[PDB]
């Protein structure tokens, strides 16, 4: 059980996964340590035409990944016309990476959410800096893990999957409990969804405040 | 360049040429002759090309490879009494067969280089440029447990063990002359089995028993190097018996 | 004659006579036929034999429990692909963890066989493989002649006169989608009759069966547990 | 320079062509599967009997549990037993059980055409295989041989009798086995056998016998050994 | 005789008196067996128009493989033996593949071409292996210079153009793009004049029976290499069939 | 044969028996003889180099016999291209075996770790075989001074006289015919080294221009070798001159 | 017949003939016919000019896109004549070479050196026995921050000579006459003296003269520290002055 | 129209000759012309 | 084509599909196969030429000969 | 077969005993410049034809008598590929050497050193033999030092010698008008006489190159300097 002493950091990267699209939220500011250097900054990439990967955690580590799978893509989209890699190949192959960097004492964590289709099947994927891939209803990974995905468990326990209403009150509550109780991030985010055509998601705007507690 | 040229094509003889090829020399130069006997495997060189002014510690026509195995070549080609093919066969096989003892213990057996020889001319006809070595050696010895041994191995790399067998100064010779002579008498008697080597030597006998050397190896311990003096006595008396048979 | 015996040899044609002697093997070789649903894949296979003391030659080979191959031609260098492609396999779930796709392997072969007929006076593999295989995506039958081209087909025959069954296929283009896992095999053993003379149909004990789809992994069918898909006898012409 | 392989116009190898006139000149190999075991019979090809019988690498073991038999080209034969070996001996450390006789069998084939000198590769060979094998060994699902040959025609057998005149090893094998009988009758149908496709006829010196069953596995026989499955001719 | 075909091609260490080994001029040869390939160059991207020799019906997608996706902006059309369309697909998309890891960018086609073109002249070079003798283009559409359109020729030559094809009917069809435009206007515009070229050029002398398979590579499918819609297609087609006749 | 199969060493011969190595043989004897003599206080080594010119630059007195080593000298009779390699390679071995033995090495040991090189280039490698017949001359405390003969093949033998070069087959006959054993000298094995080799030799007057002279003596239980300079070399010319001006008209 | 001898190896792997130069490398001038690119250098004191065709044979072709002008260090240019095939392959070499002698001499390189460079690279493949050498010719330009503008050529086999002016191509011979006489009444250089000189010269050789979109002029100044392509722009104003100037 | 390749007597056809030239002339029945034919290479029915 | 239509033309035989199974195959070599494909019909008992037939009738004129040394074949 | 394919190779020997390969090398020289090399004995020269005939050459960094180390120069022969490896390769162990030693090699040790590198290509089957002969001069330890290096990989001891274009006439002449120990001034008028025997269309208004080494160095003369000899004795 390991979280190294991030640098630069994307503190959050939010997930749930719908029918035919996901909806993901992605955290404007760069935290390099405690100063907040960079805030316009998308951790959500573009690979190919049908697959998108936003991470959460280093931002370096990130950088590293996102021209690897570029690579790994390239290989895969020559074989077809317009054949699309799906997204358990590219993130179990990274998987196996992760895990022997892990066991390397000295490394930082990144942890990825991948969104793909390229079977006959719509894949979210994760790698970790752990390792492991599973299916989840709905996914954070780093520090949204530790703190709101537990918020997210607690719905999810009697209610499988929410409604699209009930996901965007939980964004903006969260972006708030965030910023509030985690450091380095802000409560600007940027929505990024992706689809059949690439991955949109123009950039990270600010949203709704409250470093308030004089008012509770 | 032409196919017929080339070291790849199988050729309409079913056998690839260079490993063809060695195994029609393994008559003339040098004779050696190898005898299974129960106290001592011993074998017998005639012709080490030695002028009496050359070394005969130099050349080496039995040579001991192990401490209980050694071997006894001949062999055709250009120019003649050419110590070196048969000289770098002897120091890759020799290492080998002390590194064998280093890895796994005691003595190493007959059998076991032997079979380690024939593939290493085998595997020459897989390898780039390389065709088999046409040399044919009488390994000769005793294995660690004792049981005396007399392999022969070829060109090819095919291998089989013998009771008794000759080669050189035409092959299908002396080993059909040593038949004439072998008995389970032979193997027995400690006198026999020196005499027996000699006996197939002398059929193409050259420059009394000083020319001829002889060997005695035993059980788990070197090579003996009987004296050039010591292998005359033998001959004087046997010769006469000899002349006789052919 | 001159052109393959190097390869760097260039014809007045322009094309390489290596690969065209290749392509010849392959007529030699056992017909097979390979057809797919769009939820199955089907290898239907000839067996030929060298003594009937001895046990009728497997031509549905397991290359993994998914894609399987029926090969036709030389089978030296059939048998060096199938151990490859096997390694392949082993790979991919290695690393991946998935079953392979038919697309990612049939591509990597076809890199693969282009390299000895470039390479001075190498061969091409004188072997056409016909890939059934069924993966996420669905059926594939999937062709390697000895040119590095390769085809997606629906269905296709390859092997010694195929022609003969590549023509019923053709009548049969749009039963196939249509077809049941039972129906499908009724058709391979139709267009499989071709091939052989119009004296004689199929028995049992040269008949191999492989099915790979959505109702089952592949196995592989010997001798005679071939018999449950095997009934349905239909037309041969003269 | 020059290429390696060589098409002929008739649309198949020559040196594979070359690689079966390769098998004629040798010894010859006689297995018989019985589900009590699989025996592997050879020639030597005698011409004295000084020639021991006692130990000489016709037979030869991939695994503890699997003995190997050659015809053909004899020496080149040992090198392809000497790769199957090392592939067959790590599968038996890992299993502990058995290792597919059929696999090896597979393994083999790929040697037969590979081959690649003059500006290709240094690792690969320059001649073909001439050699034909049976693997006879002993397997979970059952005892089983497997024939291979020049081309590389890998195929599972019940009965295989290959030798100096193929026609003549396997006729000589309709007549006298089928396919279900004692262990015992198997051995004694492979040496019958043995003696028609070999010039002379049989004695202990000229033939080598060995058995591998589940209940004794391979054994490589030793003259004391040899002249208790002659006894039965 | 300019060419001899035995003598001075035993190996691929020869020349030839004239300075050019005779190889090579089989090679140009080898792409004369197969149909033509045209691919005509926009400022907005590059459209392909392949014609497709079939045998059969029952042939899908993914065979023949006469385009390739060698990058996320770069396309392949290819003319020529399929056999050796497979090594020149792995050797565009290795140089591109090494690339895009390292210097992390889009790759410019003014560097891509001759860096490609160094490499099918080094198998010509050596005897280790046999010239190439397919033919194939490279069509791209990137903002490192534009769309830019280059063809490579088995003997490593390597030129730009605004209109290429390349076949047994190559001279036939490129004089027959120059009479039309297609230099300055969308690929939109560009996909059905694409299409016609290759139905007007069409001989029963230079091609066999065809199923048309046409290809993007510009800002309409935002960057990357897909085949043409069938809906697409189809009009493309229907065009291409009315301009013959 | 009726055509040889050999055009390469990564190819090989119609009857498997290798045709270059008598050509090999035949090139020593195109070029200048090479002899050794034993002595009973040293040896010497007698070679006829390459240069017969005038115009000799003369930096080196060593351009066919090479002193290798603190114990051991070579010389060269064939091709002089081949032994710059050779030279080099024999320094490195030579040096080798001290490190390890530290004993004066004996002239067996150091002709086997050449042969080594010698029968790999004729069996594979795509390399030439050569064509020089190298003669090793040194000192060991086991058997004494001792002379050995290398062939391009990798064949060898110890002497105490040996001769190749400017037809073999004489030489070797003469070099035996004249040598005594156990009634010699230094001085008296060089003023007869340079009559054996007028002989064989066409010439009938011989200069240091056209001969090199070396000398191994052993002094106070150590090797020296040195290759001599021409003035020196000239005195032992003269020695033997006298005897030939009698022998001519 | 032709230079050299077919007899023996020398085109199936490179052993030289009698003439003591390679069958492959008298044979690799040739390869400058081949190609119908005809080029002239000449050296200014203020840059250092190359033109060439640029062989655009159709407008159909972009005249941009089609190039033999090359940028191979950070201002050292170059020009390729001969066959083209060759002349690609030889572009990205010298381009590999030139990059990690930048770094390591850690300054720009001096146009001497680099045409040595290349010249000892391409012996390599000369020498190679799967190889052959290049058959083309790489002018190359730049000017020297010491000594002043400088022209090399480098030969096919990998030839070097020194030059400060040059010719190239299938009218080699005629080129370098027509630039000889230039430089012998050596005018005083400008940007604009030496570029008129090298076209005038190119223009007499041929007798057709220059289009404004059919040549590439490609210079090093003072003025740039970058190597630049003159384009239509620039080539139309020398061109219409030359026909005016004498 | 074609071509064929002329080929020696396979096995069981130089097998079959000889038997009918054997019965005619003194032979020894049980004859071990059998076990030579096999261990021989392709024997023409001239040869035999 | 030209000899399917001297004899009689099978809707068995398709001219696409057999062009890509054989290799090298003249006018001369091709008249001869077609005079063999009509050899195996008769024995058949049949008029019609087969697809199967034709594939035939190619081996037969060739040097290739029946119970081939391979084992494939 | 024939005797084309064994004579030629140096993958296997040649069937005369002796390599027909560094024969045909030396006829690669004819073809080249003629070069000429004396040892004085008061210092050494090498001259040869450079081909300018308007000043078409650069003399500013690039010249054919050309130095090795500092005291060392070349003049050359022949392959023009060929030398230039050889160059490279030949300062690279001159480097080497002053690194180590503190002192420019002598050209005696260098040619033997040299030799064994270009005997390597005349073993290598399929690399052929270097196509330069090398005229080889120096000034170390107080001696001048010639030497001559065929393509071989052979090094022979010459006071004076010729190469390139009538090679035989060159060393004809060096005999004949040569003395042990002369004047390196007067030394450098007979090399230019030297030339002119098969220089071929005769001298312009410098077509030549020396270099001189001495006791101050090997340096490579500035075709001014070169020009004043030329008056002297053409």
């Amino acid at each position: 059980t390991q979280n190294p002493m991030v640098t630069g950091t994307s503190v959050l990267g939010v997930k749930f996964d719908c029918g035919v699209v996901i909806a993901a939220d992605m955290l404007g500011s760069y935290g390099s340590l405690a100063r907040f250097r960079n805030i316009s900054r998308i951790m959500r990439v573009n690979d190919s035409t049908m697959l998108g990967a936003s991470g959460d955690y280093a931002d370096f580590q990130y950088l590293k990944q996102v021209l690897g799978q570029m690579v790994i893509d390239e290989e895969l989209f020559g074989d077809g016309h317009s054949y699309s890699p799906r997204a358990i190949h590219s993130w179990l192959t990274r998987a196996m990476y992760s895990r022997r960097s892990k066991m390397n004492p000295l490394w930082n964590t990144k942890v990825i959410g991948g969104y793909a289709g390229g079977e006959s099947f719509l894949g979210y994927v994760d790698m970790l800096g752990v390792a492991y891939e599973a299916p989840s209803l709905a996914t954070g990974y780093g520090a949204y893990l530790a703190q709101p995905l537990l918020r997210e468990v607690l719905e999810k326990q009697p209610v499988l999957s929410q409604t699209e209403a009930r996901e965007l009150v939980e964004r903006c509550m969260r972006v708030l409990y965030y910023r509030d109780a985690r450091s380095y991030n802000r409560f600007q985010v940027a929505t990024v969804t992706e689809k059949g055509v690439e991955i949109e998601g123009p950039l990270s705007a600010q949203t709704n405040w409250d470093i308030a507690h004089m008012i509770s | 360049m032409s196919y017929d040229r080339a070291i790849t094509v199988f050729s309409p003889d079913g056998h690839l040429f260079q490993v063809e090829y060695a195994q029609e020399a393994v008559k003339k130069g040098s004779t050696a002759v190898g005898v299974r006997g129960r106290d001592i495997v011993v074998l017998g060189v005639e012709k080490k090309s030695v002028a009496k002014l050359q070394d005969e510690r130099t050349v080496r026509k039995i040579c001991a490879l192990d401490d209980n195995v050694c071997m006894a070549f001949a062999v055709v080609a250009s120019v003649s009494g050419l110590t070196a093919d048969a000289r770098i066969v002897i120091n890759r096989a020799r290492v080998e067969c002390q590194s064998h003892r280093l890895t796994v213990g005691d003595p190493v057996t007959v059998e076991y280089i032997t079979r380690y020889i024939a593939s290493l001319k085998q595997r020459y006809t897989q390898s780039n440029g390389r065709r088999p070595f046409g040399i044919s050696a009488l390994i000769v010895g005793f294995d660690f447990d004792g049981t005396p041994r007399l392999y022969q191995t070829d060109p090819s790399g095919t291998y089989h063990a013998w009771k008794a067998n000759a080669i050189g100064r035409g092959a299908k010779s002396v080993r059909e002359f040593l038949e004439k002579n072998y008995t389970d008498d032979a193997i027995e008697t400690d006198d026999l089995t020196i005499k027996l080597v000699i006996k197939a030597l002398l059929e193409v006998v050259q420059s009394g028993g000083k020319n001829i050397e002889l060997a005695v190896m035993r059980r788990d311990q070197p090579l003996k190097i009987l004296s050039p003096e010591e292998i005359e006595k033998y001959v004087a008396e046997i010769e006469k018996e000899k002349e006789e048979n052919e | 004659n001159q052109y393959d015996n190097d390869v760097t040899v260039w014809s007045p044609q322009g094309r390489i006579h290596q690969i065209e002697y290749a392509m010849e093997a392959v007529k030699q070789g056992s017909a097979t036929v390979g057809l797919k649903s769009k939820t199955h894949a089907v290898l239907v296979a000839l067996k030929r034999a060298q003594s009937e003391l001895a046990a009728h030659q497997k031509k549905i080979l397991h290359v993994d429990n998914h894609i399987g191959i029926s090969i036709a031609g030389l089978t030296a260098d059939a048998r060096l692909l199938c151990n490859f492609m096997r390694q392949e396999c082993l790979d991919s779930r290695f690393v991946f963890d998935r079953p392979l796709p038919v697309s990612r392997l049939v591509s990597l072969i076809g890199s693969k066989t282009q390299i000895p007929t470039q390479r001075y006076g190498r061969r091409p593999y004188g072997v056409g493989l016909l890939i059934a295989g069924y993966d996420d995506m669905g059926p594939h039958v999937f062709q390697t002649c000895p040119s590095a081209n390769y085809f997606d087909c629906r269905a296709m025959s390859i092997g010694a006169r195929s022609q003969s069954a590549r023509t019923y296929l053709e009548r049969h283009m749009s039963e196939f989608m249509q077809c049941n896992l039972d129906e499908l095999v009724k058709h391979g053993l139709r267009a499989l009759r071709e091939t052989l003379p119009a004296e004689q149909d199929l028995t049992t004990k040269n008949v191999s069966i492989g099915i790979v789809g959505k109702d089952l992994e592949f196995t592989i069918y010997d001798d005679d547990d071939v018999s449950p898909f095997l009934d349905g006898l239909e037309e041969r012409p003269q | 320079d020059r290429g390696v392989n060589t098409f002929s116009p008739e649309g198949r190898l020559f040196q594979v062509e070359y690689a079966i006139e390769g098998h004629k000149l040798g010894s010859t190999a006689i297995g018989i599967q019985t589900s009590e075991g699989v025996c592997l019979a050879v020639e030597k090809r005698i011409t004295s009997p000084l020639m021991e019988p006692s130990s000489i690498e016709k037979i030869v073991e991939i695994d503890a549990h699997i003995g190997c038999a050659m015809s053909g080209l004899i020496a080149d034969a040992k090198t392809l037993i000497d790769k199957a070996r090392v592939e067959t001996q790590n599968h038996w450390f890992t299993y502990n059980e058995t290792m597919t006789v059929e696999s090896v069998t597979q393994a083999v084939s790929n040697l037969a055409l590979q081959f690649g000198e003059e500006d290709a590769d240094p690792g690969a060979m320059s001649r073909p295989f001439g050699v034909a094998l049976l693997f006879g060994g002993v397997d979970e699902k059952g005892p089983q041989l497997f024939h291979m040959d020049p081309s590389g025609t890998f195929v599972q057998c019940d009965a295989r009798a290959i030798g100096s005149a193929s026609e003549g090893a396997q006729s000589s094998l309709q007549e006298v086995y089928h396919k279900s009988t004692t262990l015992k009758e198997a051995i004694k149908s492979s040496l019958i056998i043995l003696k028609q496709v070999m010039e002379e006829k049989l004695n202990a010196t000229n033939i080598e016998l060995a058995t591998v069953q589940p209940g004794q596995n391979f054994h490589m026989f030793t003259k004391e050994e040899l002249e208790e499955v002659i006894k039965d001719i | 005789m300019s060419s001899i075909g035995t003598g001075y091609d035993l190996s691929a260490s020869t020349f030839s008196p004239d300075g050019r080994v005779f190889q090579v001029e089989y090679a140009m040869k080898a792409v004369e067996n197969s149909s033509t390939a045209i691919g005509i160059r926009c400022k907005d991207g590059v459209v392909f128009g392949v014609e497709k020799l079939v045998l059969s019906k029952l042939y899908e997608e993914g065979s023949n493989k006469r385009l390739f996706n060698v990058d996320r902006h770069v396309g392949m059309a290819v003319a020529g033996l399929l056999a050796d369309a497979r090594s020149l697909a792995d050797i565009a998309r290795e140089e591109a593949s090494n690339f895009r890891s390292n210097f992390g960018y889009n790759i410019p086609l003014k560097h891509l071409a001759d860096r490609v073109a160094m490499y099918v002249h080094a198998y010509t070079l050596y005897s280790a292996v046999r010239p190439f003798g397919c033919s194939f283009m490279l069509g791209s559409y990137s903002v490192n210079d534009g769309a830019q359109l280059y063809m490579i020729d088995p003997s490593g030559v390597s030129y730009g153009y605004w209109g290429c094809a390349i076949g047994k009917a190559r001279q036939a069809a490129k004089t027959e793009i120059e009479k039309l435009q297609m230099k300055e206007m969308t690929c939109r515009d560009v996909v059905k004049e694409v299409a016609k070229i290759i139905y007007i050029v069409h001989d029963e002398v230079k091609d066999k029976a065809f199923e048309l398979e046409l290809s993007w590579v510009g800002e309409l499918t935002k960057g990357r290499h897909e085949i043409v819609p069938k809906d697409v297609r189809e009009e493309a087609e229907k065009y291409a069939k009315e301009s013959l006749k | 044969m009726s055509r040889r199969y050999d055009s390469r060493t990564t190819i090989f011969s119609p009857e498997g028996r290798l045709y270059q190595v008598e050509y090999a043989m035949e090139a020593i004897g195109h070029a200048g003889t090479c002899l050794g003599i034993l002595a009973n206080d040293g040896v010497l080594l007698a070679a006829e180099r390459r240069n017969i010119h005038k115009l000799l630059d003369e930096v080196f007195f060593s351009e066919k016999i090479y002193k290798l080593n603190e114990d051991m000298a070579c010389s060269v009779a064939g091709i002089t291209s081949d032994a710059n390699v050779l030279t080099n390679e024999l320094r490195l071995i030579a040096q080798r075996y001290l490190l390890q033995y530290q004993e004066p090495i004996p002239c067996e040991q150091l002709v086997t770790a050449l042969c080594d090189i010698k029968q790999a280039y004729t069996q594979f490698g795509g390399k030439r075989p050569f064509g020089v017949s190298l003669l090793y001359i040194g000192w060991d405390k086991h058997y004494g001074f001792q002379l050995y003969q290398s062939d391009p093949s990798g064949n060898y033998g110890g002497w105490k006289a040996t001769c190749i070069g400017n037809n073999s087959a004489a030489a070797v006959s003469m070099l035996k015919q004249d040598y005594k054993e156990g009634e010699m000298t230094l001085k008296s094995a060089l003023a007869l080294a340079v009559k054996v080799l007028n002989k064989t030799m066409d010439v009938s007057k011989l200069s240091a221009e056209k001969v090199e002279i070396a000398t191994l003596t052993r002094e106070n239980g150590k090797t020296v070798i040195r290759v001599l300079k021409q003035k020196e070399v000239e005195q032992l010319i003269k020695k033997h001159e006298e005897e030939e001006a009698k022998a001519e008209r | 017949m032709s230079r050299g001898s077919s007899a023996g190896f020398d085109r199936h792997i490179t052993i030289f003939s009698p003439e003591g130069r390679l069958y492959q490398v008298e044979y690799a001038f040739k390869a400058i016919n081949q190609g119908g690119l005809t080029s002239v250098a000449v050296r200014g004191k203020d840059c250092a000019v190359i033109v060439t065709q640029k062989k655009v044979p159709d407008k159909l072709l972009d005249s941009s896109t089609v190039t033999h002008l090359f940028k191979i260090t950070e201002n050292i240019g170059c020009v390729m004549t001969g066959m083209t095939a060759d002349s690609r392959s030889q572009v990205q070499r010298a381009r590999y070479e030139a990059a990690n002698w930048k770094y390591k001499y850690g300054y720009e390189i001096p146009v001497d050196m680099l045409c040595k460079r290349i010249a000892d690279i391409s012996q390599v493949y000369t020498q190679n026995a799967e190889m052959r050498p290049l058959g083309c010719c790489m002018i190359l330009i730049g000017i020297d921050e010491e000594q002043g503008p400088q022209v090399y050529k480098c030969d096919p086999a990998g030839y070097y000579c020194g030059f400060k002016a040059t010719a190239a191509g299938v009218k080699q011979t005629e080129s370098t006459s027509f630039l000889e006489k230039k430089v012998k009444k050596k005018f005083d250089w400008t940007f604009e003296q030496t570029v008129e000189t090298a076209i005038t010269c190119l223009s007499t050789v041929l007798s057709i003269d220059f289009k404004p979109s059919e040549i590439e002029v490609g210079v090093v100044t003072v003025e740039n520290p970058k190597f630049r392509i003159l384009t239509e722009a620039e080539i139309d104003a020398h061109l219409v002055a030359l026909a005016e100037r004498d | 129209d074609r071509k064929i390749e002329f080929s020696l007597p396979d096995l069981e056809g130089r097998t079959h000759i000889f038997k009918i030239h054997a019965r005619s002339m003194s032979v020894e029945r049980d004859i071990r012309f059998e076990l030579l034919a096999r261990l021989c290479p392709n024997s023409t029915g001239a040869e035999i | 084509q030209i000899h399917s239509r001297k004899m009689n033309v099978s809707p068995d035989v398709n001219y696409e599909e057999l062009a890509r199974c054989t290799d090298d195959f003249n006018g001369a070599q091709c008249k001869a196969v077609c005079v063999e494909a009509g050899m195996i019909a008769l024995r058949r008992g049949a008029t019609e030429l087969t697809h199967e037939d034709y594939m035939e009738g190619i081996l037969e004129v060739q040097a290739k000969k029946k119970a081939n040394l391979q084992y494939y074949a | 077969m024939a005797e084309r394919g064994y004579s030629f190779s140096l993958t296997t020997f040649s069937p005369s005993g002796k390599l027909v390969q560094i024969e045909y090398a030396l006829a690669a020289v004819a073809g080249g410049a003629p070069s000429v090399g004396i040892k004085a004995a008061n210092g050494v020269v090498l001259a040869t034809e450079k081909k300018q005939k308007s000043i078409l050459y650069d003399e500013r960094s690039v010249h054919k008598v050309e130095p090795i180390t500092k005291h060392i120069g070349l003049v050359y022969s022949g392959m023009g590929p060929d030398y230039r490896v050889l160059v490279h390769r030949a300062r690279k162990l001159a480097q080497q050497y002053y690194l180590v030693y503190q002192e420019p090699i002598p050209t005696a040790q260098l040619v033997q050193r040299v030799a064994s590198v270009m005997q390597e290509y005349t073993q290598s089957g399929g690399v052929r033999p270097f196509g330069v002969s090398l005229l080889i001069c120096g000034w170390n330890e107080g001696r001048p030092y010639l030497f001559q290096s065929d393509p071989s990989g052979a090094y022979f001891a010459w006071k004076a010698t010729a190469m390139g274009k009538n090679y035989v006439n060159g060393k004809t002449f060096l005999e004949k008008r040569y003395n042990e120990d002369l004047e390196l001034e007067d030394a450098i008028h007979t090399a230019i006489l030297t030339l002119k025997e098969s220089f071929e269309g005769q001298m312009t208004e410098d077509n030549i190159e020396v270099g001189i080494c001495n006791e101050a160095g090997f340096r490579r003369l500035t075709p001014t300097e070169v020009r004043d000899y030329l008056a002297a004795i053409a």
